[PDB]
């Protein structure tokens, strides 16, 4: 635990109803009370873990508040005060109007029971969203960090359908280390890993950049299951082997190209995400340039 | 979706 600058006083939080289950915490949707400048009123999503949950988990918890306190990039989630006061603890955050990336993803199928009444996501679309996403990543390794679950499901679309990044329960530190030979007893998302993290356990940029691809299949599968069919002991087996995933049909060619590039079966051979935002700079939205991270000063 | 393992 222990009070910060972020503190919050929790008679300022209102909660309204539950969000979500993810990772480990439990998500609310609720109203913070002046938190920000100008508005008294600025509903805000908030992660929180039981006190009578796995101090492993617990911990999870802390880091993710934790590695959170920076992260001042227009294509990551913004952290908005913690609550540490007392029970239970309350970490708030900027609040995506449009959930996550996946149930966003699904919710377009021209079938959808929940179709918003457009179209699924257009080519500029896709380069779009794959570019922020990708823009995020870089801001990540930048600060000197891993994801290590980068995947739809903790990408969060905001009101103007922005893409940004979400969820850092796996996310670690890296000067010195650079890695984990991972460590074994935990939770893995078998389906978005690299293939040298699932037997040499380690993750690395290279790695978050196979996870990546990953996101550019749920991207044009539209939200399906990747390696579905497969059970997670077979999958396993496969990516390891040598395996890939496949290819959506009707899918763009410049995506499945970059798709390709990101499943090496070597690492040293995956594109930087920084790298990948520049094979796609001249094709992006004329506001991209000044919110950037790829065009921000910090990047050295 | 987060199978435990080693
Ligand atoms: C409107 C809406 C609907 C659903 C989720 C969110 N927002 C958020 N959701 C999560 N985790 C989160 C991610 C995926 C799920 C979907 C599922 O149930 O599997 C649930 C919660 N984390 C941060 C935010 C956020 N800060 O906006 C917002």
């Amino acid at each position: 635990f222990v009070p910060d600058e972020w503190e919050v006083s929790r008679e300022k939080i209102t909660l309204l109803r539950e969000l979500g289950q993810g990772s480990f915490g439990m998500v609310y949707e609720g109203n913070a009370r002046d938190i920000i400048k100008g508005e008294a009123e600025t509903r805000v999503a908030v992660k929180t873990v039981n006190e009578s949950a796995s101090l492993r988990e617990r911990i999870e918890f802390l880091n993710e508040a934790s590695v959170m306190k920076g992260f001042t990039c227009h294509h990551v989630v913004r952290l908005l005060g913690v609550v540490s006061k007392g029970q239970p603890t309350l970490v708030v955050m900027e609040l995506m109007a449009h959930g996550d990336l996946k149930s966003y993803l699904r919710s377009l199928r021209p079938e959808a029971e929940n179709n918003p009444g457009r179209p699924p996501p257009t080519l500029q679309e896709m380069i779009q969203m794959a570019a922020e996403i990708a823009d995020g990543m870089a801001y990540l390794n930048a600060k000197k960090f891993v994801h290590r679950d980068l995947a739809a499901r903790n990408c969060m679309v905001a009101h103007d359908f922005t893409v940004k990044i979400g969820d850092f329960g796996m996310t670690r530190d890296i000067y010195e280390t650079d890695y984990y030979r991972k460590g074994g007893k935990g939770l893995l998302p078998v389906r978005w890993m690299a293939p040298e993290s699932l037997k040499d356990g380690v993750f690395t940029t290279s790695s978050d950049m196979w996870s990546f691809g990953v996101v550019l299949w749920e991207i044009t599968s539209l939200a399906e299951q990747p390696y579905q069919g497969l059970s997670n002991e077979q999958v396993l087996k496969f990516v390891m082997d040598g395996g890939y995933l496949d290819q959506p049909d009707n899918c763009p060619e410049r995506v499945t190209d970059l798709m390709r590039m990101c499943w090496q079966f070597n690492p040293k051979m995956r594109p930087t995400f920084l790298e990948i935002v520049n094979l796609l700079k001249d094709d992006l939205h004329p506001s991209f340039p000044e919110v950037s991270f790829f065009h921000s000063e910090e990047n050295k | 979706d987060y199978m435990n393992m080693s």
